[PDB]
C-alpha cells in the first residue's frame, strides 16, 4: 500500500515506488509544484512487517539539489505506514545543512510530517 | 527560504 | 567526493558506501557482530556539489533492519555532514523508528547521534 | 496571561500552569487517568517579552515522572511556542529520557510531538 | 552528585542545585562569561533513582532572555546524570525560536551536549 | 509510561 | 536491537 | 545565538 502519491500537510507531494526488495524510489515535489521543485529520493522499508496490527517501518532521504538549484542540505524522514481506512505515513524528520565547524549548532532542524493520499488545502 | 517549506 | 570507502562508529559498526556522481549513496551497514547475519543494505543521497567555503557536505541514508536472516521491524535514518581533511569524519543525528500499533506509537521513535571516522 | 490556565492534549492529558511575570512556568501535569497518582509537578521558562508581530512565544518545561505514589525513572521536556488568538495552541516537540545503564543508553531517549489547546 | 558547577564541550557553564523535592534551580552562563550572559534555569530530576547502575533522568529549560538581551527562544535539555569517577550529564536538546506561523516548520534545532565537572 | 497511560 | 548489538 | 556564543 506504500506505492503511490502522497501529500503532506503543507502540500508537498511524495511520489513513491515500494520495491519487492525493500527499496523505496521516487520523487519529492515541494509545494510550489514546478520543474525546479522536483527532487530525487531514495529509501528503505520493512518488506515483511508484523501481522499483529503494527505499522510498516520506513525511511527516506532527499538531498536538496537538482538541476536548477542547490540548498546544500539533506532531509531524512523516519516513520511508519499505517494502512486501512484512511491510510497515513507518520514521520519525524531531520534536515541538516552543510556548515562550517563553527556553525555546526544551527546545522540540524527537527520536525514532523503526516502524509495522506488526499491533498489538503 | 528552504525548498522543503516553500 | 571523499565519502566513498569504509567508515566506523565508536560502538564497532561499519559501513561501506559508494558515492555516485549523481548524488547517490549505496552500500552495506554491518553491525558490531560482523557476520553475514549482521549485514544490511543502505541507500541515501548527498550534495554532489557542495559549497567551497569550508562547509561540510550534507548527506543522509536509511537502513531498514531486515535482511534474509532476521527482521527487527524498524528503520533508522542518519542525517549529517561529511567533514574532509586528514581526520575526516561524518557527524550525524539519527532517528530509529519501530513499527508499533497505534496505541504504542508514542514509543516508536528513538533519537541519538553518531560520529564515523576512517579508522577504527 | 494568554498562557496561564488549563491546556489539554488530544490524548486526554491536562497541563495546569501559571505564567509568572518574571518568565517562570509552574504547575501540574495530569495524565489521562486523572487520579491523585496521575499528578506530577512541572516547571519551566517562557519568553516574558515576546515580539508583538504575530510571532509565537517560545517556552519549554520539564516533568520528572516521580510523585509520592509512583516513579517511572524518566523525565520529559517539551520545547515549543504558544500561538494566541481564538484558536490558541501550544505546539511542542518533546524528548523523553529514561534512566539507563551505560550500555543501554541507545534506547534512553524517545522523541515526539504534542499540541495543546484551551478546549478539549 | 548533581548539585555543582558543570561545563559543556563549548565553554558554557551550568551552575545547579538539586533539591530534595526533585527541583533543579540555577544559572546557565554562555561561553562569553560576562553579566549579560547569565540566564535563569529551572528543571526537574528523579530524586529516587534505581540502584541497579542506571543513570538519573533529568531535564531543564533556559528561556534566552535576561535583563540585558532577548533572543526570543528557549532551549530544553533532556538527559541523565551518570555518577562515579568522572561524573557526566549526557543530554539531547531542542532550541525553539518564536516564529510566525508560516515559519514554524523551521522553528526548532536539535543537538546534543555532554557536561562534565572539569572545564 | 504515565505520559501515555489511559 | 541490531544497530546497537555486540 | 547566545547558547553558542564564543
Amino acid at each position: 500500500g506504500i506505492t503511490g502519491t502522497w501529500y503532506n500537510q503543507l502540500g508537498s507531494t511524495f511520489i513513491v515506488t515500494a520495491g519487492a526488495d525493500g527499496a523505496l524510489t521516487g520523487t519529492y515535489v515541494t509545494a510550489r509544484g514546478n520543474a525546479e521543485s522536483r527532487y530525487v529520493l531514495t529509501g528503505r522499508y520493512d518488506s515483511a512487517p508484523a501481522t499483529d496490527g503494527s505499522g510498516t517501518a520506513l525511511g527516506w532521504t532527499v538531498a536538496w539539489k537538482n538541476n536548477y538549484r542547490n540548498a546544500h542540505s539533506a532531509t531524512t524522514w523516519s516513520g511508519q505506514y499505517v494502512g486501512g481506512a484512511e491510510a497515513r505515513i507518520n514521520t519525524q524528520w531531520l534536515l541538516t545543512s552543510g556548515t562550517t565547524e563553527a556553525n555546526a549548532w544551527k546545522s540540524t532542524l527537527v520536525g514532523h510530517d503526516t502524509f495522506t493520499k488526499v491533498k489538503p488545502s | 527560504s528552504h525548498p522543503q517549506f516553500e
